[PDB]
């Protein structure tokens, strides 16, 4: 448990660690934007 | 004939599979097949 | 010029029938010492107490084996991971009993083979080639490190390394399935895809280039004599092979670039075999294959068996028979 | 070269395409959802539901044992469930 | 000026419609309890 | 103040969120480089201050 | 068109990060943004582990890798590794994750907005890969930051609370170090120890005095070397031995990282001092030894005379001699007798396990620890069924030691592969045939036939 | 509850493609 | 122009997916092999044939679903839907295992169509049909493993079931009952497959690291023109490299790609043969000389005897569940087990 102050933030705390992998996915969306030039 | 940019359908498509797949993994832990 | 320089220029000469090189200088003596010890042990070595329990296994031809049952046997479990050169033994007789040749052979060999890899880099530098052949060979080298070095490390004993023999290898494979469900590990499923696909794509490329050889011979002679070594031209029609294969499936499932095609042939097995070497290396730390034992159950809670429960019954038979005198306590934890 | 069909880049970017397939895909999805949610897949194919593998007090399997009496064997086993 | 109903057409739909259909079926399955 | 804590905490969150998106777009759109120098500068000071405010308050509620 | 396409930089998209080799500012942006991802993860992951944490379950039953790193440093934990204040974990968490935002802001500014190349903005930050004097200097500053970093651990242990000492009596406790070991005979003797069984090279370090002392030596070494390189330029011989290129420097570091990954893998697998089993679970050896003790205890209570009980092979069923005579547990665990642990060392005498102590001085806490550790042995399935592979579903467990050793062997291996790929390429790129053999001067054609 | 979890990551995830989307509109420097 | 010639013009038309006469055998049998698998791994049980779950509908995942073989009581029945076992009852056919024959037989005519398809296309394009010939080795396997092997046993029960983990089951059955690893014909099979992968990797890497410099970018893929006349890599430097690394090297490019077809195609053919033997329990299970010695000398142990004891444990721990129809009851006390485990 987080300290009781921050319990309304638990479900966002659950999803935060995966955010690094999205940076890698976002790199590809971006090269699709620019067409792999 | 080119009215929707390809890269958009990709991300859309992509996220679509990503969700059906995640679902099959959630189900590996719930209900049928979860050993519980 | 000076003698150190005559020597260096010989070591690195691209004129030697076989290239030496600086990796070559370590590779040569170590592979020779492994080869001579192995050959002599395979024919003549006496029995070896592999599991540390004073129950010696006969591995050599002269002690009643054939080509198929013969092995150089791994070293005693009593030794675990201790270094056991010949000079740590009270006598050759003690060294033979406890499995010493195995240590000599695998260490000299891992080393000489690692330098084999570097030598491939080295010659490619002296020839002006691109350097990454040695990277393709790292996949089989990795695999040898796994069954000879990494897996014994995670398990605490060189006695659980792969034996040097045909039947010993199978022994190793069955015990591993029982203890690690390797068939149910994706990294091994990746290795199978690596080797089945490798063989498939081998036959395909072979059959497709051969399918499109340019008529340069008659029917009374080998079509091989239609290629002259170091000829400026290509001897098959890749455009013709593409037009055949693109139709067999569809146009864009087919390669029309030769470089892209050959890189595909290199990468497919190499990758997959990296994964399966990583497979043996990570199950060395008991991160095992998937476990679906009793995973389906009905409303009441009876177990409904799946094919994975049938796999586990086989696994269990291997479990309870293997090294049948060597467990005193209920769990086989290494 | 081109055998002469419409290129795929040209189609799935076309709006017409998605007009039609905005509806047809999810329609199919749900139909297949409904095929299982109705419980209808169970009786078409004969697959047991979680309360139909065994009778309440049995732990032996209904293994089919006769080649020509095989249809009957299965029917008589689905009666011992009620 | 392409056709819209070709042989190719038939090929993709022979596969692609049972696939989506099968997928919704498999989705609904995740929610069955014993 | 059990409520004003979170209040400032969500402000950090809805602001980080604004900034996560805004800063990259602002940085690579050539149009309003000078119209935006202000926006991020204010957002940034506002972000930092928000972290500190949440920092001190935590020692009244946790 | 500022590089950024295959037709100007000579690289495709799938290798487009090589478009940054001679763009120092944009390249600086990449290193800081990535560092921000590293700190972000340290931040995200610690608060996840915190939110999911239940202080009643062992750390090693709950899938936690980062929080046990914080306990080892002496924050949050009481005697026995029992957790007594979670607040320090939360702190470690929020600082890193906050910090990741100033890194993130910094990298994305430098990669998009700032000067793509630094060498005209300020002669101190811009660099040429080939300036032998500027490259030793950057290494020198980083060497000093590293040596400072080692000294912080020294500071934590000697001045700011101490570290968890699993070897501390009364079961283990946090403790302050006041006689670091400085004797180089000890500190570098670790280095000349064999990596083989019963020696273990530096993985054998088993007391915090030795550990803290090693970080005094390395801190001061790194500062000294940092200065050395800031003032020196490399000698004749060194210039001739190396390739001086952006990629070659990258290949050297991949070598270094790979080697370090393998070492780490073996630290977490075998070492129970700086990875205490209180937190990481038992080691493989520790678990195997624990089982032999459990069943020694049980049968001794039934009346078994365990010193003379001859098992089926003729070796003791409970106790036997190692190959140098030490008394050790029997069965397959005979391979593990190098194990050393705080729960077991009390039964040790000079000839090894002492039978009077086995007959008399086994306290209940050891029977509990031995049972706990045999039932949390580092075996389990990729989908986290615990146990041997023939086990039925029920226990949801894989040891942190298994997760840490597998992940870092995999990363170590792919980084060795990276070494070869980039090392060989740097050689080729500098000699000038990385893009193929030149038909007009094919070297082999100027050579003489082998036969 | 778990829908809390799904809405957050739905938002974080949509956040990336947006930036790229916004930046092509403004013919920003991709 | 006869109507036959008009129908031939249309089948041999140049479209996105070529059809041909072969297509008339091919697409329906293949499509229906596929579909019967997909349909049965999604929705169908093996409860009455095997005492197992086997569909997604029952809670199996991709690794443990299977279209499972028919119960042993069916014999080698074709198990036609209109046959005397199921009598037009679709539902009953599913539960008795007819999807298995459906897949097996539509598959086998499926592969026929594919091989004819390689013959038909090669003739129309004008190339030697060496790919069709290479495709003989997958056909030899599929026939030998899926049809011949069960026809020699008591029923289709013992053929392979169409499934990931079900195939793993077959693998291990073959070890414990047939001692397949000891068989010379599998060993040759093993050599051919792993030798195929070797050839595949080493040839790709050789070509990729002997390229001539024909463009100017660092991606080397964009320096190849399919209609160029010149070899893209250097045979001469590749030969010298492997001559001096390995002692020998290829010199002839035709032989090199012909050898590549040969090695894996011949491995698969050899394994097929041995499996034909196993249809009969014509195993290479034992070495008589070692058993005679073993039986007389309790201190004679080898890895061959170790492996047999493993085989014995597999047979007895797995058969009762594996062949439920035999009603095998083994009390605890007959189960072979070493110490403690
Ligand atoms: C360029 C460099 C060239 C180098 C060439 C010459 C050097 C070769 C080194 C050989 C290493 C192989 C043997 C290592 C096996 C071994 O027992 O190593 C394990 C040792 C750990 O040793 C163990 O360390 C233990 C220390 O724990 C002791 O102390 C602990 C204190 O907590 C505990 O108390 C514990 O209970 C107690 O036992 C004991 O000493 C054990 O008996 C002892 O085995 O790790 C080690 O020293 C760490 C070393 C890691 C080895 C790296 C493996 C790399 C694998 C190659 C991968 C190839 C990749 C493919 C290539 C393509
Ligand atoms: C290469 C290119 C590939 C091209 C592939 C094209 C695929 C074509 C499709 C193949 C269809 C083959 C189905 C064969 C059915 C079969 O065999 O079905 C089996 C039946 C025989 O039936 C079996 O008969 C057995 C023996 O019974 C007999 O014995 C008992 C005494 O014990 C009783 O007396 C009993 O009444 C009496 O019938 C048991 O009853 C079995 O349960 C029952 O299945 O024969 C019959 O249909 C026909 C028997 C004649 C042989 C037909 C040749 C094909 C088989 C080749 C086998 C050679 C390999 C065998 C090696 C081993
Ligand atoms: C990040 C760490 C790092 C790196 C990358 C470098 C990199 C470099 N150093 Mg610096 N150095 C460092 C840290 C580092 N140094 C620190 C902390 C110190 C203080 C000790 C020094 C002290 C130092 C000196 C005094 C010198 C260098 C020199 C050099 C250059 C040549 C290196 C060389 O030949 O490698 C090593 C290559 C060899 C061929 C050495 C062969 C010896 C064997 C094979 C290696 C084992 C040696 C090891 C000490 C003992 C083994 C331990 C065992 C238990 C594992 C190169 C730029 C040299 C130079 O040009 O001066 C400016 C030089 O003379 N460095
Ligand atoms: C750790 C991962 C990582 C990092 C840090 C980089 C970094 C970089 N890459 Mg590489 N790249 C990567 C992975 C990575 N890449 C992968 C996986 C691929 C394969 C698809 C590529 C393919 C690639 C190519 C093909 C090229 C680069 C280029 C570049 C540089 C400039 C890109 C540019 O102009 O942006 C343009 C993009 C945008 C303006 C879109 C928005 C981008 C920002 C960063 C969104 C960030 C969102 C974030 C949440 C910010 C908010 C938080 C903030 C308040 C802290 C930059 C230094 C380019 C280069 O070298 O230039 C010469 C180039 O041509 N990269
Ligand atoms: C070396 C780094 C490392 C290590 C040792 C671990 C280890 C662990 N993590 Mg962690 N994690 C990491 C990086 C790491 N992670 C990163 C980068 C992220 C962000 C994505 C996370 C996010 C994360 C979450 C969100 C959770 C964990 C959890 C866990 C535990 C269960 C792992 C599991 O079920 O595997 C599952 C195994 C796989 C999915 C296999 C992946 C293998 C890839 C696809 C192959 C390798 C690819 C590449 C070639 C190498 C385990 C202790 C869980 C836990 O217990 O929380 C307390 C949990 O819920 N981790
Ligand atoms: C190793 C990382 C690194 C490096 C080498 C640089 C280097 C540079 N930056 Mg960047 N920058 C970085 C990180 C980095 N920056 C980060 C993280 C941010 C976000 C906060 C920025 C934001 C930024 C902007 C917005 C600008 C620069 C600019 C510059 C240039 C001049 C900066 C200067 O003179 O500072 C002078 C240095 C000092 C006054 C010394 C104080 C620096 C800090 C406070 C020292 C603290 C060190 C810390 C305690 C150590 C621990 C670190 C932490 C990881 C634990 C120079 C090329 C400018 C530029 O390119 O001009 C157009 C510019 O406008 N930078
Ligand atoms: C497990 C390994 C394996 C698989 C999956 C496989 C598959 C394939 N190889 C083909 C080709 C080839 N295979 C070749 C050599 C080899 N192939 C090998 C091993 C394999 N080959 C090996 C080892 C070699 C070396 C000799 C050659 C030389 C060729 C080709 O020319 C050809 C090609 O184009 O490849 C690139 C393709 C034939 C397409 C076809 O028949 O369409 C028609 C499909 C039909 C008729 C349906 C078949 C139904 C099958 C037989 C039974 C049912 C299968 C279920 C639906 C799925 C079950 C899944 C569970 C078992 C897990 C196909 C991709
Ligand atoms: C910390 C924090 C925060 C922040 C966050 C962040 C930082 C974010 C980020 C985010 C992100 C960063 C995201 C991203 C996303 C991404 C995506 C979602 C992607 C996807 C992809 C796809 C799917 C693709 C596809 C494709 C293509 C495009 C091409 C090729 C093919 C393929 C298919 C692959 C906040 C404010 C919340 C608050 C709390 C705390
Ligand atoms: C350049 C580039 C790139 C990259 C990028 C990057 C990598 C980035 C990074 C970035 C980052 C790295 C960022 C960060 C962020 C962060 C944040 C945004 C944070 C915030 C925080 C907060 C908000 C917090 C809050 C809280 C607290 C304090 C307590 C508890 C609760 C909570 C959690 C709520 C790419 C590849 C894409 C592409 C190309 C270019
Ligand atoms: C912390 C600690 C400690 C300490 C540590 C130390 C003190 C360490 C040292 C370290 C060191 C002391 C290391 C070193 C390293 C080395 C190396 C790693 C080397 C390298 C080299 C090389 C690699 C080379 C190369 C080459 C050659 C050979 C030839 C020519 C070319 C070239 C240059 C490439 C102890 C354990 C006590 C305890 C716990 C903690
Ligand atoms: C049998 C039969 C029949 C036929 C049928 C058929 C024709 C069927 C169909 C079926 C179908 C045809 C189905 C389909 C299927 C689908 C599916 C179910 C799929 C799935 C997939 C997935 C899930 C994937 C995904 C992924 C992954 C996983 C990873 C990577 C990526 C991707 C995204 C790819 C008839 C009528 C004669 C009647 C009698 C019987
Ligand atoms: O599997 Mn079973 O586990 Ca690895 O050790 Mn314990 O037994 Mn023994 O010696 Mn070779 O083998
Ligand atoms: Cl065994
Ligand atoms: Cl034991
Ligand atoms: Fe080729």
């Amino acid at each position: 448990k987080l300290p009781e102050a921050y319990a309304i933030f638990d479900p966002l705390v659950d999803v935060l660690p995966v955010i690094p992998v999205l940076f890698l996915a976002l790199a590809f969306v971006w090269q699709a934007a620019v067409g792999f030039r | 004939g080119g009215r929707i940019p390809l890269w958009i359908v990709a991300t859309v498509a992509g996220m679509g599979v990503i969700v059906i797949v995640g679902l099959f993994f959630y189900g590996a832990y719930a209900g049928l097949g979860s050993s519980l | 010029a000076n003698l150190w320089e005559r020597f260096c220029n010989w070591v690195t000469s691209t004129d030697n029938r076989l290239y030496v090189g600086w990796f070559g200088v370590i590779m040569i003596p170590t592979l020779l010492a492994a080869t001579i010890c192995f050959v002599i042990a395979f024919i003549a070595a006496p029995p070896v107490d592999i599991d540390g329990i004073r129950e010696p296994v006969s591995g050599s031809l002269l002690y009643g084996n054939n080509i198929i049952t013969g092995a150089v046997v791994p070293s005693s479990n009593a030794i675990g991971l201790h270094f056991y050169p010949i000079w740590e033994a009270a006598s050759l007789d003690e060294w033979l009993y406890n499995g010493g040749p195995y240590q000599l052979i695998i260490f000299h060999f891992l080393l000489g083979a690692s330098c084999y890899m570097g030598r491939q880099w080295e010659l490619s530098y002296r020839l002006g080639m691109r350097p990454w052949i040695c990277v393709a060979y790292s996949a089989p080298l990795a695999s040898a490190f796994a069954v000879f070095l990494i897996y014994p490390i995670g398990q605490g004993s060189f006695s659980d390394g792969m034996p040097l023999g045909i039947s010993g290898t199978f022994n190793f494979m069955i015990v591993f399935q029982a203890e690690h469900n390797i068939l149910m590990h994706p990294f091994h499923q990746l290795g199978v895809a690596g080797v089945f696909g490798g063989a498939l794509f081998c036959a395909m490329h072979g059959s497709l280039v051969t399918s499109s050889l340019i008529r340069e011979t008659t029917e009374t002679e080998s079509a091989n004599y239609g290629y002259k070594f170091g000829q400026e031209e290509e001897t098959y029609n890749i455009v013709a092979a593409h037009g055949y294969f693109g139709r067999l499936i569809f146009q864009y499932a087919s390669f029309n670039n030769s470089r892209s095609l050959h890189f595909f042939l290199a990468a497919w097995p190499v990758v997959g075999v990296w994964f399966t070497a990583l497979g043996i290396s990570t199950m060395a730390f008991n991160l095992n294959g998937f476990n679906f034992n009793h995973s389906v159950i009905d409303a009441k809670g009876n177990v409904i068996n799946t094919w994975a429960d049938i796999i586990n019954r086989a696994n269990l038979g291997m479990e309870v028979m293997h090294e049948r005198n060597a467990h005193n306590f209920p769990l086989d934890l290494a | 070269g081109t055998t002469g069909e419409r290129p795929f880049s040209d189609i799935i970017t076309s709006v017409r395409y998605w007009v039609i397939h905005s509806i047809t895909i999810p329609a199919l999805f749900i139909a297949g959802w409904l095929f299982v949610s109705t419980g209808l897949a169970y009786d078409v194919f004969g697959t047991p539901r979680p309360d139909s593998y065994y009778a309440q007090e049995q732990r032996s399997i209904p293994l089919v044992t006769d080649r020509f009496e095989a249809k009957q064997q299965v029917e008589t086993f689905l009666e011992q469930l009620k | 000026s392409y056709p819209i109903f070709t042989v190719r057409w038939v090929a993709v739909h022979t596969l692609a419609v049972p696939t989506i259909f099968f997928l919704g079926a498999i989705a609904a399955m995740q929610f069955i309890q014993r | 103040m059990t409520i004003l804590f979170q209040l400032a905490l969500a402000a950090l969150v809805i602001l980080s969120f604004v900034m996560v998106i805004g800063v990259p777009v602002a940085y690579a759109s050539p149009q309003d480089w000078d119209r935006s120098k202000q926006l991020i500068f204010l957002g940034s000071g506002l972000w930092i201050a928000l972290v500190l405010v949440v920092g001190v308050l935590n020692f009244f509620v946790v | 068109a500022t590089n950024r396409d295959q037709e100007s930089s000579g690289f495709a998209w799938w290798a487009g990060n090589a478009r940054l080799i001679n763009l120092s500012g944009k390249l600086l942006g990449a290193h800081v943004a990535h560092a921000g991802l590293i700190v972000f993860w340290a931040g995200a992951m610690t608060l996840f582990e915190l939110a999911h944490f239940i202080p009643e379950k062992p750390m090693y039953e709950q899938g936690l890798i980062l929080i046990p790193h914080i306990a080892t440093l002496g924050w949050g934990v009481g005697p026995g590794g029992e957790v007594v204040d979670t607040f320090p974990f939360f702190v470690v968490g929020v600082v890193h994750l906050i910090s990741s935002a100033v890194l993130g802001f910094g990298g994305v500014y430098h990669a998009i907005r700032g000067p793509e190349t630094l060498e005209e903005y300020s002669s101190f930050f811009g660099y040429d890969w080939k300036d032998k004097n500027k490259m030793t200097t950057i290494l020198g500053f980083h060497l000093i930051v590293l040596g400072i970093g080692a000294l912080l651990l020294v500071a934590k242990a000697m001045f700011f609370g101490g570290l968890y000492d699993t070897w501390a009596p009364g079961g283990g406790d946090v403790r302050v170090i006041t006689n670091p070991t400085l004797d180089p005979r000890v500190i570098f003797g670790y280095l000349l120890k064999s990596p083989f069984g019963g020696e273990g090279w530096i993985v054998s370090v088993n007391n915090l005095e030795d550990v803290v002392g090693g970080h005094i030596w390395i801190g001061l070494i790194c500062i000294a070397g940092g200065i050395w390189h800031i003032l020196t330029t490399p000698f004749g011989w060194a210039r001739r031995a190396f390739i001086w290129s952006g990629e070659a420097y990258l290949s050297y570091s991949l070598g270094a990282l790979s080697m370090m990954g393998f070492i780490a893998t073996c630290f977490v697998w075998f070492n129970n001092t700086v990875y205490p089993s209180e937190f990481y679970g038992p080691t493989g050896p520790e678990a195997s030894q624990a089982q032999a003790m459990t069943f020694l205890i049980r049968d001794q209570k039934l009346g078994a005379n365990v010193g003379s009980a001859q098992g089926p092979t003729g070796l003791g069923k409970y106790l036997m001699r190692s190959p140098t005579g030490e008394i050790i547990f029997g069965g397959e665990t005979m391979r593990f007798w190098d194990f050393r642990g705080p729960w077991l060392e009390p039964l040790r005498g000079p000839n090894g396990l002492d039978l009077n102590k086995i007959k008399n001085d086994i306290q209940p806490w050891q029977e509990r620890r031995a049972a706990e550790y045999m039932t949390h042995a580092p075996l389990g399935s990729l989908n986290s069924v615990g146990g041997v592979a023939t086990e039925i579903n029920s226990v949801n467990f894989v040891s942190p030691r298994s997760w840490l050793a597998t992940s870092h062997f995999v990363l170590a291996f792919f980084f060795l592969v990276g070494h070869l790929w980039h090392a060989g390429r740097a050689r080729a790129a500098a000699a000038g045939f990385e893009k193929g053999i030149d038909r007009e001067s094919e070297p082999v054609l100027s050579m003489p036939s082998l036969d | 509850e778990v829908i809390a979890q799904l809405t957050m990551i739905a938002m974080i995830g949509i956040a990336g493609p947006m930036i790229i989307f916004l930046l092509a509109v403004r013919r920003g420097n991709l | 122009r006869g109507w036959f010639d008009i129908l031939d013009d249309w089948l041999k038309r140049d479209r996105f997916v070529f059809v041909g006469w072969s297509g008339i055998l091919l697409f329906p049998c293949a499509y229906l092999a596929l579909g019967g698998w997909l349909t049965g791994t999604t929705f169908v049980t093996s409860w009455y044939t095997h005492g197992l779950a086997s569909s997604y509908l029952e809670g199996c995942n991709f690794l443990t679903v299977a279209v499972s073989t028919p119960a042993n009581s069916m014999g080698h029945s074709l198990l036609l839907l209109w046959g005397p076992e199921a009598q037009g009852d679709f539902t009953r056919w599913c539960q008795l295992g007819g999807l298995w024959t459906f897949i097996a037989l539509h598959g086998a005519f499926g592969l026929i169509g594919f091989m004819l398809r390689q013959f038909e296309i090669a003739r129309l394009v004008g190339v030697r049909p060496y790919n069709a010939i290479a495709f003989s080795a997958p056909i030899a396997v599929f026939v030998s493993v899926f049809l011949i092997y069960p026809l020699g046993q008591s029923s289709w029960f013992f053929a392979p079931s169409f499934g990931v983990a079900a195939i793993f089951r077959f693998l291990l059955f073959f070890q414990g009952f047939h001692n397949w690893t000891l068989n010379p014909f599998h060993m040759m099979g093993v050599a051919g497959v792993l030798g195929g992968a070797l050839l595949c990797a080493i040839h790709g890497a050789t070509v990729e690291n002997t390229l001539f410099q024909d463009g100017e970018g660092a991606s080397t893929f964009r320096a190849f023109n399919p209609t160029q006349a010149e070899e893209t890599y250097s045979m001469v430097t590749a030969n010298r490299f492997w001559s001096q690394i390995f002692g020998i090297a290829f010199s002839n490019k035709r032989w090199l790609h012909f050898f590549m077809l040969f090695v894996p195609v011949t491995g698969l053919w050899m394994s097929a043969i041995g499996v034909v033997g196993l249809a009969l329990n014509l195993r290479s299970y034992d070495f008589i000389s070692q058993e005679i010695r073993a039986a007389e000398d309790p201190e004679f142990e080898t890895f061959y005897t170790k492996n047999l004891l493993l085989n014995e444990g597999i047979r007895a721990w797995m058969a009762p569940q594996d062949q439920p129809h035999e009603n095998f009851v083994f009390p605890e006390e007959v189960l072979p087990r070493g110490n403690a485990l």
